[PDB]
């Protein structure tokens, strides 16, 4: 019914992940927290209040970021809801944030990802650029996504022979014709197309 | 319409209390599978769930990487969605609250969902039911009748639900043909790495 968050400022964490933009939003939760303990008798009743407050925050913060001269463009937008105080366990916040996102259908759900953390004095943009293990993890991530370890699989030739004999069997092709046909089409791509088009 | 997920053969006993609860659902089939990956469960053709410990995240392997580095990168080869469940002791939130954002930034990726949970079984059971309800499927249709053709997809390393999902819409040949024509429905079933493995198979010249 009212906005109990105090959204203080929006900053970028500059060097997280090349295909995403990461925004860090400092939210003062003191006002929200005093609503809970002062005026909420039961957990069930308070859960629904937090969910509602979370949808208000998500909508407010997404909207603010879209008016601000920051072009997500092709890159994924991830929004870090950085709470001055969590009060309860991060694990309940992760549940409640996911459940709140599950109810929203507007653009703030489909246009961004969110996660909650607690404010600390440590500078995170410095950490991301100083941490070598992090750098090594991303380089290895892209190397493994764009490479195939062929040893982990069995010989492709075994599979190709299987498909060939099936096609030939399927399409009424005698052994005395195998040679001419394999000399016309030089891989499964050509062979399969020649049989279905 | 019985929804179906797969459990990693190596993590059954670790997850045996989870499994006992999930299987109370008379509308869920849990298939034990041997598959590439350290993930505990496979929710659908391209979604896995992988439980790690926050307390081990910064331990160094002999080859200089961090504990879960290669496991996570391997899963990103086979799953469009890699869900990471991070068990942590509640004490961390008071004694070491920087670990939460470090882990989430370290793993930050549009194909990776990271959720912190306490070390209790209830938490993992409840997330699992949430994941089943949101992302699992039944696989009642079958346009491929020859089991050897399924062996072909299995030998390419496709998990059994990716095979069932493919064989829901295509026979093997149709799937080959639809990938060769880059029809989007076939292409979007696969990761980049699965797509390149397959093109190698279709492109190798005798």
């Amino acid at each position: 019914s009212e906005f109990f968050w105090d959204v203080q400022k929006i900053q970028e964490i500059s060097n997280v992940e090349e295909h995403s933009v990461v925004k860090c939003v400092t939210v003062n939760t003191s006002r929200l927290i005093s609503q809970l303990n002062e005026e909420l008798q039961d957990e069930e009743s308070g859960v629904n209040f937090i969910v509602t407050q979370l949808q208000l925050l998500i909508n407010n913060v997404y909207e603010k970021i879209q008016k601000s001269p920051g072009v997500p463009a092709h890159r994924s937008l991830m929004i870090n809801l950085n709470f001055t105080r969590l009060k309860f366990s991060i694990a309940y916040w992760d549940i409640l944030l996911e459940r709140s996102l599950d109810l929203i259908n507007g653009p703030s759900k489909t246009g961004a990802r969110y996660f909650i953390t607690e404010v600390t004095p440590v500078d995170r943009s410095r950490y991301v650029e100083n941490n070598q293990y992090f750098l090594a993890f991303k380089a290895n991530q892209r190397l493994t996504r764009n490479s195939v370890d062929m040893d982990e699989f069995i010989d492709f030739e075994i599979l190709i022979k299987q498909i060939i004999f099936d096609l030939f069997k399927k399409n009424g092709i005698p052994d005395q014709d195998f040679e001419a046909i394999l000399s016309r089409f030089h891989n499964l791509e050509s062979l399969v197309v020649a049989f279905n088009e | 319409e019985n929804k179906c997920i797969a459990v990693n053969e190596n993590k059954v006993i670790e997850n045996q209390k989870v499994i006992q609860s999930l299987c109370k659902n008379s509308h869920l089939d849990l298939i034990e599978q041997s598959y590439f990956g350290e993930c505990d469960f496979i929710i659908n053709h391209s979604t896995c769930v992988y439980k790690i410990q926050a307390s081990r995240f910064m331990q160094l392997r002999n080859n200089g990487s961090l504990h879960y580095d290669k496991a996570v990168n391997d899963l990103l080869t086979e799953f469009q969605r890699v869900i990471i469940i991070v068990e942590f002791s509640e004490i961390i939130q008071d004694v070491d609250p920087d670990l939460f954002w470090k882990i989430k930034l370290y793993l930050l990726n549009s194909r990776v969902d990271v959720f912190f949970i306490h070390e209790t079984t209830d938490f993992f059971i409840d997330w699992m039911k949430y994941f089943i309800a949101r992302w699992a499927f039944s696989y009642n249709d079958e346009k491929e009748k020859n089991i050897a053709n399924a062996d072909i997809l299995l030998d390419l390393g496709f998990n059994i639900l990716l095979v069932r999902k493919i064989f829901q819409t295509y026979s093997l040949e149709e799937f080959f043909m639809a990938i060769i024509k880059e029809e989007s429905k076939a292409v979007k079933m696969l990761t980049v790495s699965q797509m390149t493995r397959l093109k190698k198979l279709l492109t190798l010249e005798w």
